[PDB]
């Protein structure tokens, strides 16, 4: 996952989930990367798919 | 050789199409990653781009093309069939090929749609926080008589927490959650007070670039079912206000359970267009 261009606060709402280190399922890469920058870098990727 | 995706009969759009009302002369703007206008199963008649270096009538992501086919895939011997297959379809590119964007780009798209006399806006998109510019744009569009529809969000549920995103959370916008082909809520579908109606958002088959088809999940897929339903209602009843179309959709929906998880339930466009 590449979060370099973020924040880009508007995302498509296709569900292609990622699971964060916070045990929350993010709807897609865009939702995840916006949460990473708000975090601020604390949130990392556990794995692709639902938690 | 044409497939009718399951969402069409599930919302009873086939019943309204059988009466002859298919969305003709109704202008629907898909605010998204563009639309592949050269797709054999889509006619794009206009639009605008607010993403630098990208044309309105191409789609490097695929998402906008999928959303557009749920609304408006052509009735022919190939591909799929839209909810409102005779709709005048406008590609308003507000997201890049990565499927992300700024709120200034979305506002530009909403303003374009309002200025150019769109009857329906679909926004299969959202962010975690509001902006006052975004709120002003959707409030104005609705006030000027545009039916504004958006995906509720894919943040799921977590106890009593509200997970509806923006612009769906604004009271000028119909927030649309997702059910599957058994009419059960999809686990990812956002929840909260502002959730208004549900439509098919799990395993939705539609157009996809280049000249092909794909099955996707998300409230993104549910939203165009409702935008298309609004277009069917207006093709039958052209003098209705946006609030009249909106109230028809929510008041005639099939109750599925607690409004926190389902809003008023699954849209029934046959009932809504009575
Ligand atoms: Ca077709």
């Amino acid at each position: 996952v590449d979060c370099s261009e973020y924040p880009k606060p508007a995302c498509t709402l296709e569900y292609r989930p990622l699971c964060g280190s916070d045990n929350k399922t993010y709807g897609n890469k865009c939702n995840f990367c916006n949460a990473v920058v708000e975090s601020n870098g604390t949130l990392t990727l556990s794995h692709f798919g639902k938690c | 050789a044409q497939t009718v995706p399951y969402g069409i009969p599930l919302i009873k759009a086939d019943k309204v199409q059988a009466q002859g009302f298919k969305g003709a002369n109704v202008k629907v703007a898909v605010l998204d990653t563009g639309i592949q206008a050269s797709h054999p199963d889509l006619n794009v008649v206009g639009g605008a781009s607010f993403v630098a270096g990208e044309a309105y009538n191409t789609d490097g992501n695929g998402h906008g093309t999928h959303v557009a086919g749920t609304v408006a895939a052509l009735d022919n011997t190939t591909g799929v069939l839209g909810v409102a297959p005779s709709v005048s379809l406008y590609a308003v590119k507000v997201l890049n090929s990565s499927g992300s964007g700024s709120y200034s780009g979305i506002v530009s798209g909403i303003e374009w749609a309002t200025t150019n006399g769109m009857d329906v806006i679909n926004m299969s998109l959202g962010g975690a926080s509001g902006s006052t510019a975004m709120k002003q744009a959707v409030d104005n569009a609705y006030a000027r008589g545009v039916v504004v529809v958006a995906a509720a969000g894919n943040s799921g549920n977590s106890g009593s927490t509200n997970t509806i995103g923006y612009p769906a959370k604004y009271d000028s916008v119909i927030a649309v959650g997702a059910v599957d082909s058994n009419s059960n809520r999809a686990s990812f579908s956002s929840v909260g007070a502002e959730l208004e109606v549900m439509a098919p958002g799990a395993g939705v088959y539609s157009t996809y670039p280049t000249n092909t088809y794909a099955t996707l999940n998300g409230t993104s897929m549910a939203s165009p079912h409702v935008a298309g339903a609004a277009a069917l209602i207006l093709s039958k009843h052209p003098n209705l206000s946006a609030s009249q179309v909106r109230n028809r959709l929510s008041s005639t929906a099939t109750y599925l359970g607690s409004s926190f998880y389902y809003g008023k339930g699954l849209i029934n466009v046959e009932a809504a267009a009575q």
